[PDB]
């Protein structure tokens, strides 16, 4: 049926026309299948004849279902896409599982011939003109337009989903105790309610719904657990992830590639390591849906690798508002960070990890911040508060950090768990020069014409020492000249540089660097002792720095 | 009522309407927002749109000070930063009252209709919890509340209703940013509040409010570049004075480390004692006369706009710039702390931000654009949580371990 909901009003992109893209020629039995289609869609009132005064085309292909005898209709709408309007997703993300309170009553309803029931606004509807192709090319063909949401148009998700909520809005309204979440096919709606009083008010739901033009099938409605809902698996006490199979082709079409990132995309939420570079590299300079895409070494062993993960186990238990939200952070490898999210011990609501691979100099410190932040987002998101922290860092460490950092940073309610490996500073610079430790005046120099510099140092008990550099540039040398002090000393030392560069990325303390230069510098000083770095204006006039500047340069 | 015209608003050549996500919200202010909104529109302020209006401009909710009521907070930066121009000189005298009392005058927008062409401009969203539905999508049909155009739309009306008292008040200076009404006068405080107590009486029986927080201009310091005082002067000690002194001569005219410079002779140890001589304390005191007052020659440029640093210098305290161009400072200030952000940096940084926007807008009439000494995520985490300003500053994120740090503190 079509819903007799009002159109919702769309426009092209300004100074843009309709598609003209011509109709490729089909074999006699897919335009005869084409044909069969339309028809019944057409006294369906889904699609409508048009007339020679239209001047605009898409498109349309017809593939068969999968393991099916059936035709399907499939429409390029690639070209109608680029020309048709923004849109704004309303939405701000996917609804957790894990963000559903425990009901007693728990029915999911088939909502699947949905789009094709919600109305097309009138004056757009001649953009999706499409033609049913004469193998002959004599006979002129059969040309409709779409009266109804097409499937495969830039404008349908967000339309149909704004016409659903406004559809479930008087019944929300008249039942603010019936949680209901709906997303395409599937529609939750759960209470806690006796059996017979429950599946009372779903009927009711089905003839609201049936006024307004969508069908609920009873052959796919869902009475007894486990209730199916968003590719999860709905207990009473628990949520389970239902294995996703992926698909086994031996020739895949540029549809069939699109169809496998956009599925990927989805469980890349739920599992982590989830990659498809590799398999968006195979779509780039592809023309039609129909196009045969081979898979590249890199690509099938991507997809290979995807199997694997998924097919890990993935549950969790529900939220109760009465507890409050706990979540616990642990350090893991190449600063990997892994979290839980509990209210009873051991009863995850989301298991997740968190890989930190943005950025050339960083600590252990600063990755758990913003691992806490990433955490508490996600926790509005779902629940709408922020959990209580349990993290692997001394209450010591952190505010030995916070009161040297010259940047503003803070973390919320949190209690300290003792669990290897724990968050920790692994060097401090000193705050005052070091009494008795040698004064290395520290510099470097470079040639921009030719990459070659040197780098050396000048200290108050006479040693001094330069170094040949190849291949570097102003800001590396100063970094090697500070390590050759780090290098030729002892265990306590005073080191003044000019270089702002070089004193910057050491004042910020990292542990962790993309340069095998300051990785080394990190190890030098997590060996030494005591560490004093002082700044000095270049050229000046001042005594150890005049001396080590003319032996750089 | 009866419609009245409503005066064609369009935006800047070339530039399109705000397309700036939602970001998430707690339910405590998810719930608040829902039934403000509700209210709205049954009031015919906002109306429920779809997905076809491509917009958005962020939304959320904030309690102002001395107050408990949840209040409905739109970030229209964007939109602002791409709506016409629309041609108020700014008193000069209200930076030297005595006491200026703060006024919240931002419901007398709401009774004015905004230009049917350019609502869908001010399209917002209410998030839901787990997205359990798609959000809540409205625009404005009156004027907005944040928006630049509302305050110059509704000047004319404003200067009706305050017409009377300032009259009755010529030596009482009105000023306007925004939503906020700022009376400042040189009367004791006793009977000043007594008269701002006149005006919002007078503003509520016309309904330009619906059913404190003062400044003193006056107390409003410099802070000054000051020189360390030390009897005993280190190899370090001459170097960190020697970079502070270099660095101040961007700023500063005639200041010179020749003398110092001479003390750092040879491969000096950075914890040997070197005496001065009589001329490098000469040196020294002559330059310390050179940065005791603010640099004169400094203009404010009411075209070009206002640009605000911040340092953290640790134990509660923060220090502030404020410029146009570099090293030509207009003010300089310190923050001392304050009792309940012990323990918080985002919440001392996000009352410094205010306290500094404030001033501004007293001084020029202006927010300066903020380069905060923040991580974007750290900041925009949490600084909601502390934001008590019906309006919303420029900013921007730098990430300099610096030496001007202690170069003014």
């Amino acid at each position: 049926p079509i819903s007799p909901i009002e159109t919702v009003p769309v426009k092209l992109k300004p100074g843009m026309d309709g598609p003209k893209v011509k109709q490729w020629p089909l074999t006699e039995e897919k335009i005869k299948a084409l044909v069969e289609i339309c028809t019944e869609m057409e006294k369906e009132g889904k699609i409508s004849k048009i007339g020679p005064e239209n001047p605009y085309n898409t498109p349309v292909f017809a593939i068969k279902k999968k393991d099916s005898t059936k035709w399907r209709k499939l429409v390029d709408f690639r070209e109608l896409n680029k020309r048709t309007q923004d849109f704004w997703e309303v939405q701000l993300g996917i609804p957790h599982p894990a963000g559903l309170k425990q009901k007693k009553s728990v029915t999911v309803l088939d909502v699947g011939d949905a789009y094709f029931s919600v109305p097309l606004d009138k004056d757009f509807r001649k953009y999706t003109a499409f033609t049913i192709p004469s193998i002959n090319n004599e006979t002129p063909g059969i040309r409709y337009q779409y009266n109804v949401l097409p499937m495969g148009w830039k404008g349908s998700p967000a339309i149909f989903q704004c016409s659903m909520t406004k559809i479930l809005e008087p019944f929300r309204k008249q039942n603010p105790d019936i949680v209901i979440y709906q997303y395409m096919d599937d529609l939750y709606v759960g209470s806690d309610l006796e059996i017979g009083q429950h599946r009372t008010k779903i009927e009711e739901l089905r003839q609201h719904l049936l006024r307004w033009g969508f069908t609920t099938p009873d052959k796919k409605h869902q009475k007894e657990p486990p209730f199916l809902w968003m590719g999860y698996e709905l207990h009473p006490d628990k949520w389970t992830v239902q294995p996703i199979v992926l698909p086994e082709k031996d020739s895949w079409t540029v549809n069939d590639i699109q169809k496998l990132v956009g599925k990927l995309n989805w469980a890349s939420q739920i599992y982590a390591g989830i990659k498809v570079r590799q398999l968006c590299k195979l779509l780039r300079g592809t023309k039609a849906l129909t196009e045969v895409v081979p898979l590249t070494e890199e690509a099938e062993l991507e997809l290979a690798e995807n199997r694997e993960i998924l097919k890990e186990p993935v549950h969790g238990v529900y939220y109760d508002p009465s507890k409050d939200l706990i979540a616990e952070i642990q350090k893991q490898g190449q600063g990997q960070w892994t979290y839980q999210i509990y209210q009873e011990p051991f009863k995850n609501l989301k298991t997740g990890k968190y890989a930190r691979m943005k950025g050339a100099h960083t600590n252990d410190v600063k990755q758990l911040t913003e691992a806490v932040q990433k955490i508490a987002t996600e926790s509005i998101v779902i629940w709408g508060k922020t959990p209580k922290f349990k993290l692997p860092i001394q209450k010591e460490t952190w505010e030995a950090w916070w009161t040297e950092y010259w940047q503003a940073t803070w973390i919320p309610e949190w209690e300290f768990v003792n669990t290897p490996p724990l968050v920790k500073l692994w060097y401090q610079l000193e705050k005052e020069p070091i009494i008795g430790a040698e004064t290395f005046y520290v510099d470097g120099a470079a040639n921009r014409e030719t990459k070659l510099g040197k780098a050396g140092y000048v200290t108050d008990r006479g040693r001094q020492k330069v170094v040949p550099l190849t291949d570097t540039t102003n800001q590396k040398t100063e970094l090697q000249a500070i390590h050759l002090a780090l290098q030729d000393s002892g265990l306590e030392v005073n080191i003044v540089t000019d270089s702002q560069y070089a004193l910057g990325i050491i004042q910020a303390q990292p542990d962790k660097s993309e340069s095998e230069l300051v990785s080394q510098i990190i190890e030098q000083l997590i060996k030494k002792e005591k560490v004093y770095l002082a700044w000095v204006p270049a050229h000046k006039g001042i005594g150890g720095n005049e001396q080590v500047d003319k032996l750089v340069s | 009522i009866s419609p009245i015209e409503t005066v064609p608003v369009k935006l800047k050549p070339g530039m399109d309407g705000p397309k700036v996500k939602q970001w998430p919200l707690t339910e405590e202010k998810i719930k608040a927002l829902v039934e403000i909104c509700t209210e709205m529109e049954k009031e015919g302020k906002i109306s429920k749109i779809g997905p076809e209006n491509p917009y958005n401009t962020p939304v959320f909710a904030i309690k102002k000070k001395d107050s408990t009521k949840w209040r409905k907070l739109v970030d229209f930066r964007e939109l602002n930063k791409r709506t016409q121009d629309f041609w108020i000189p700014h008193p000069a005298g209200l930076k030297q009252k005595k006491s200026v009392t703060v006024l919240d005058v931002g419901d007398a927008y709401f009774s004015v209709p905004l230009d049917k062409d350019f609502r869908k401009y001010t399209a917002f969203t209410i998030p839901s919890i787990n997205n359990e539905t798609p959000g809540i999508r409205y625009q404005y049909n009156v004027l907005p509340q944040g928006w630049k155009g509302s305050p110059a739309i509704f000047q004319c009306s404003m200067t009706k209703i305050l017409e009377p008292f300032r009259k009755q008040n010529p030596d009482i200076v009105i000023y306007q940013y925004m939503d906020d009404l700022y009376v400042g006068s040189d009367l004791e405080i006793g009977q000043h509040r007594t008269k701002i107590e006149e005006l919002r009486q007078h503003l509520l029986r016309w309904g330009f409010i619906t059913p404190g927080y003062e400044l003193h201009p006056d107390k409003w310091t410099v802070q000054p570049i000051v020189l360390p005082e030390k009897d005993s002067w280190t190899v370090n000690d001459i170097q960190k004075l020697v970079g502070k002194l270099n660095w101040a001569s961007q700023i500063y005219a005639g200041i010179k480390v020749r003398q110092l410079c001479k003390l750092l002779r040879g491969t000096k140890a950075l914890t040997e004692v070197v005496p001065l001589t009589e001329e490098a304390e000469l040196e020294l005191a002559e330059n310390r006369e050179i940065l005791k007052e603010p640099v004169h020659g400094v203009y404010y440029d009411p075209s070009k706009d206002l640009i605000a640093e911040i340092q953290k210098q640790g134990q509660g305290q923060w220090t502030y710039q404020i410029y146009q161009e570099p090293f030509k400072n207009l003010k300089t200030g310190k923050y001392a702390r304050m009792k309940g952000a012990h323990t918080n940096d985002v919440k001392q940084l996000t009352e410094a931000v205010q306290k500094i926007a404030t001033e501004s807008i007293v001084i020029w009439g202006k927010t300066p654009k903020f380069k905060l000494p923040i991580q974007k995520e750290t900041w925009e985490a949490w600084w909601t949580e502390y934001w008590q300003a019906t309006w919303i500053p420029e900013w921007e994120f730098v990430n300099t371990p610096p030496l001007v740090k202690l170069w003014y503190q």
